[PDB]
RNA sequence: UAUUCCUCAAUGACCGAUAGCGUACAAGUACCGUGAGGGAAAGGUGAAAAGAACCCUAUGACGGGAGUGCAAUAGAGAACCUGAGAUCCGAUGCGAACAAUCAGUCGAAGGAGUAGUCAAGCGCACUCACUCUAACGGCGUACCUUUUGCAUGAUGGGUCAGC
């Protein structure tokens, strides 16, 4: 019934430039992909991200009754807050002005649509074309998962 | 080429004709002009006029 | 008119017993109000009291369009003139006028080509 | 020096541009200890260690 | 003049000349400046382009604009340059014979 | 090093200036920097030919 | 180096304090300012 | 007859939070100075606190539901009625990496989105339909002040809101 489902965070004490520079990389990202992205981005930010994409995969879960499977990222934007005005002092006797920022962090998630489906699947088929912006953080990535073994005999 | 022999002349649009030159090597020229004139350019590094 | 069809169809004359902007208006309703509707027999023409309110004229059209004309502190001449003018229009929007002929076939003899003959 | 005017919205997105982040190419996951990690690190070793 | 006028006016303008009103004030001028100006400028661009049309379609045949429309001008034809050019632009046989008709009347020297 | 330059003093009051080029133009006519100005970057690393060098001895047994 | 203000409270008492205001007609008229003015702290 | 450190009552084509006393709010305070002395800022949830029990995700609810309430972006801890502009981050449509300039104006191929009218046979052509963008062409050296005269490489202005 819902189409879009939200999580907003408030007060995030670090600056919007530097938050939205981790924000616009999961863009129109699956969310289980943009998931495994923030935990190899070396970003302070990407901890934060990863707190909100998961509290709005939360949602839709479970106030929403959407599916956590099939959910996209829509949108996943920064606004403002409230900066704390300092005083930096120079020499020679000058000051100018010193800002400790604050934003706060919108990410806003919808189900995927069985063309986006089609397109998905269409896109992870073996090819050699050029992938535009949409199609790969579609796919952005190949998972590869391993098996610990003890005593391969090798080296 | 700039097709302003066709009554239907619009200045913004490209319809010239396609012109087909022979025996360029055979143009006439009058006077002392082959070798009076001169074709010069500049190269962009300083003293570096050429004709 | 368009093609013998008139397009004003609804003349809504909205005013005010009490306020002294509907002067020329409520003037207008005695003289020049009954000549126009005699003249007008296609054209509907309505009458609204609207106490502490400016005046106007509303004409309402055919292409389902409607133009406010308010006309306080106005003569009773500005009125019918405005009348006039509302009744006079096929209720187009005013924007600016691109072409001054318009026609659908440019041309009978064909128009001019590469390859015509003579 | 100073600046000599005031830089607009299209210089800045100009020059911010080149620098966004990318997306990772290849992403491993340990299939017991469930880490996501880059290759060539190291998480877990088997039983009988 | 307003403010919200010159917003109105400034719709579409790039850069910050949209939204203040120190900027948008001076390009909203400048621009009625050059509509003042292009309201004469239009009548000489559209007439330059009539004599063009007219002079293509009356060299195809062989005369000159300037002996053309003096024949139409000798024989009390006074059709002007622009319905002149509608003529020769989509009605190219009646050009034609019009064509005949100034050389039959004036057809200079040369 | 890339085209032995002089540089500035190594005492006598100079501050700052010891190793770095000078000018790179006249004021003001021409008001720019010519093309070919001879300025630092990367050097060498770049193909070369050596013109007339002598074949003294041949080694056809171990192509030499 | 050397700022101007240098501290000792025997001689802040000795210049500014009150019965050194009260001593002489001007300090007293000062004193009259600072009250008539609504001051918190009337004498240093 | 003169004046108001004071008291009581009344009035205003006096002001209404950058206004009115420096102070509508614990102001001659905070703060600056050795000292005399200088001297601010800061009003409003809702009719009534009924100020969000409980559930989910985070270290933590200020989030998403639930509930109170006419209304919850009416959800605050010296601040929540209305909520403009400069400024920041997104979404949809069109332009945009072989072409230069007070960034517009006059024409304009194409692309994109959306309406209505009714006679005749329930189509289709009519409303130059309407809205957004604009490849390409012509033309175009900001504003104020001061001057015999300024695109001027003469002055002034980072922008917005209030005065
Ligand atoms: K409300
Ligand atoms: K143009
Ligand atoms: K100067
Ligand atoms: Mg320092
Ligand atoms: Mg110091
Ligand atoms: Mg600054
Ligand atoms: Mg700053
Ligand atoms: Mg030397
Ligand atoms: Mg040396
Ligand atoms: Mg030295
Ligand atoms: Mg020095
Ligand atoms: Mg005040
Ligand atoms: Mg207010
Ligand atoms: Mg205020
Ligand atoms: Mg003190
Ligand atoms: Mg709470
Ligand atoms: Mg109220
Ligand atoms: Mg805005
Ligand atoms: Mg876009
Ligand atoms: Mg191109
Ligand atoms: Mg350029
Ligand atoms: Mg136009
Ligand atoms: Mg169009
Ligand atoms: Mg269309
Ligand atoms: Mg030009
Ligand atoms: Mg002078
Ligand atoms: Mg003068
Ligand atoms: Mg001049
Ligand atoms: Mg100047
Ligand atoms: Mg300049
Ligand atoms: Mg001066
Ligand atoms: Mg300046
Ligand atoms: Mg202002
Ligand atoms: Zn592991």
């Amino acid at each position: 019934k819902r189409k879009k489902v939200q999580a907003v965070l408030k007060a995030i004490k670090q600056s919007p430039k530097k938050v939205n520079l981790v924000a616009a990389l999961v863009r129109g990202m699956r969310v289980e992909d943009a998931l495994m992205q923030l935990q190899v981005t070396v970003k302070r930010a990407s901890h934060t991200v990863y707190r909100v994409i998961h509290a709005a995969r939360a949602n839709a879960s479970h106030n929403h009754g959407l599916d956590p499977d099939r959910l996209i990222i829509a949108e996943a934007f920064v606004g403002k807050g409230l900066f704390k005005k300092r005083i930096s002092i120079h020499g020679k006797g000058k000051c100018g002005l010193m800002i400790r920022p604050e934003c706060r962090l919108t990410v806003i998630v919808r189900e995927t649509t069985p063309e986006e489906e089609a397109e998905i699947a269409r896109l992870k088929v073996h090819n050699f074309k050029k992938l535009t912006k949409r199609e790969r953080r579609l796919n952005p990535h190949k998972l590869i998962e391993t098996t610990p073994i003890w005593n391969r005999r090798g080296t | 080429l700039q097709a302003k022999d066709k009554p239907t002349y619009c200045p913004n649009r490209d319809d010239g004709d396609i012109c087909i030159v022979l025996n360029a090597k055979d143009i006439g020229i009058t006077g002392r002009k082959l070798t009076d004139k001169f074709y010069r350019w500049h190269t962009g590094y300083v003293g570096h006029l050429k004709e | 008119a368009l093609r013998g069809v008139w397009q004003l169809q609804k003349l809504v004359v909205s005013y005010c017993n009490w306020g002294g902007s509907s002067r020329g208006i409520r003037a207008f309703m005695e003289s020049e109000l009954p000549a126009l509707i005699e003249k007008n027999p296609q054209l509907e023409v309505v009458t609204e009291l609207s106490r502490g309110q400016h005046p106007y004229l509303k004409g309402i059209y055919r292409n389902r369009n409607e133009r406010v004309v308010c006309v306080k502190n106005m003569d009773p001449d500005q009125v019918l003139l405005n009348a006039t003018r509302l009744r006079n229009s096929l209720g187009r929007k005013v924007v600016k006028l691109r072409t001054r002929h318009v026609t659908k076939h440019p041309s009978v003899q064909g128009t001019w080509t590469t390859a015509v003959k003579f | 020096a100073v600046p000599k005017k005031k830089v607009s919205k299209h210089k800045r997105g100009i020059r911010n541009g080149p620098k966004a982040l990318k997306p990772v190419p290849v992403i491993i996951r340990c299939r017991s200890c469930g880490r996501v990690k880059l290759p060539h690190f190291f998480c877990c070793s088997g039983e009988r260690g | 003049m307003n403010k919200k006028e010159i917003f109105k006016l400034a719709k579409g303008f790039r850069g910050r000349a949209k939204n203040c009103i120190r900027i948008a004030r001076e390009r909203v001028e400048k621009a009625l400046q050059y509509s003042y100006r292009d309201r004469r400028n239009k009548k000489r661009e559209m007439r330059g382009l009539w004599i063009e049309r007219i002079n293509a379609g009356s060299r195809q045949h062989g005369v000159n604009y300037g002996n053309f429309i003096h024949g139409l001008m000798k024989e009390n034809i006074q059709l002007n340059r622009k319905v002149l050019s509608e003529l020769s632009m989509h009605e190219p046989y009646s050009f034609k014979a019009l064509v005949d008709v100034s050389r039959n009347s004036f057809p200079g020297n040369k | 090093k890339r085209w032995k330059f002089k540089g500035g003093p190594a005492s006598h009051g100079c501050s700052k200036a010891h190793r770095k080029g000078g000018s790179t133009g006249q004021r003001d006519d021409p008001g720019k920097v010519f093309k070919g100005r001879k300025m630092p970057g990367h050097m060498g690393a770049a193909q070369r030919t050596v013109k007339n060098v002598w074949v003294y001895k041949i080694d056809p047994a171990r192509n030499l | 180096p050397k700022r101007t203000f240098q501290p000792s409270t025997i001689r802040r008492k000795r210049n500014h304090g009150f019965f050194a205001r009260k001593a002489t007609k001007g300090g007293r008229r000062v004193i009259a300012r600072r009250i008539a003015k609504g001051r918190h702290r009337v004498t240093a």
